[PDB]
């Protein structure tokens, strides 16, 4: 595969500015954001797979993660 | 007008349109509806000889998204080679940094493209 | 966490050589293994998350991945 | 029998022990159950004093385990740049390849380790 790979799939491209869940890309590999990021419009929504790592989150914030809910 | 329809063109991977558009005097630079910008679009989605041909016609290299991420932050995110050595034969700034102070070096390591980190980092 | 985290969890180590799951290691997170990566006793046990990233496979091989059905 | 107790110590960052162990004459070199010796154990475990006292102990730089990853290697994978600084001042062979042809540079970036990746280059 030259391509993007998602799992199995040889893709063309992630889903790094639209798509559902949005990826971060490594290693030509396809791979999710955490569930708690928000899906960003003018950017990409996570650098790495956790919760840490989003743009912004989709529910609350408790320093550094996102998270579903607070403690 | 030409503005929409050359960022449309960028997006979807139409050399041609592209091309014409250019030559009908669309705006180089024009922001859809999030900021972005024709050569960023180009670079998300890995087309390399539209790439060259919008900074052939002055497409600014540090147009930046909504979190500070150039042309060359983006290519080294997704991993496009060969988009970024042609960004940086074009005046990209390797040093500029987003918003959480990552310059694209450090993107490329999160991507973990080793030859495109190596080309960053000997800069 | 000036450790790992492996999710919220700062932890001391990472389970790279024993523990289950496996794991790789990106910028201090421990992350996991594709569960079709066989455990591997002398090495580490991937790459990355991914299942053409193991060492070995814990099934059967379908270059380059690791399936639990052929 | 001692050469047990060290590959425990130096899975479990057990200084003082590594240490009275080594002055029993304890083969400092010693493979265990899986080929494994005390200083690719004691970088595993992040145990930076022990990959000290085993280094100046004489432990071998660069052994290998199962797919050819030495010490280096190995904490390139982690992310352990004091180690991996350690094992360089210490003779680590900077451009070893393992049963892949990676290298411990190849690794840290694989693993997106930016400051160790900065220090192989």
């Amino acid at each position: 595969c030259s391509q993007f790979l998602r799992g199995q799939e040889c893709v063309e491209e992630c889903r790094v500015l639209q798509g559902l869940p949005r990826e971060y890309v490594n290693a030509r590999h396809c791979l999710p954001c955490h569930p708690e990021c928000q899906p960003q419009d003018g950017s990409v929504t996570c650098f790495g797979p956790e919760a840490d790592q989003c743009v912004a989150c989709a529910h609350y914030k408790d320093p550094p993660f996102c998270v579903a809910r607070c403690p | 007008d030409l503005g929409k329809k050359l960022l449309e063109a960028a997006r979807a991977g139409q050399d041609d349109e592209v091309r014409i558009l250019m030559a009908n005097g669309a705006d180089v630079n024009a922001k859809d509806e999030y900021g972005l910008t024709p050569l960023y679009l180009a670079t998300a989605h890995g087309h390399l000889e539209i790439v060259e041909v919008l900074l052939k016609n002055g497409a600014d290299v540090n147009a930046v998204d909504a979190i500070g991420f150039t042309p060359l932050h983006l290519a080294a995110f997704i991993g496009h080679l060969e988009i970024a050595e042609v960004l940086l034969k074009h005046g990209a700034d390797v040093n500029a940094q987003d918003k959480f102070g990552k310059t694209a070096f450090d993107i490329s390591i999160g991507n973990g493209n080793e030859d495109l980190a190596e080309i960053l980092q000997k800069l």
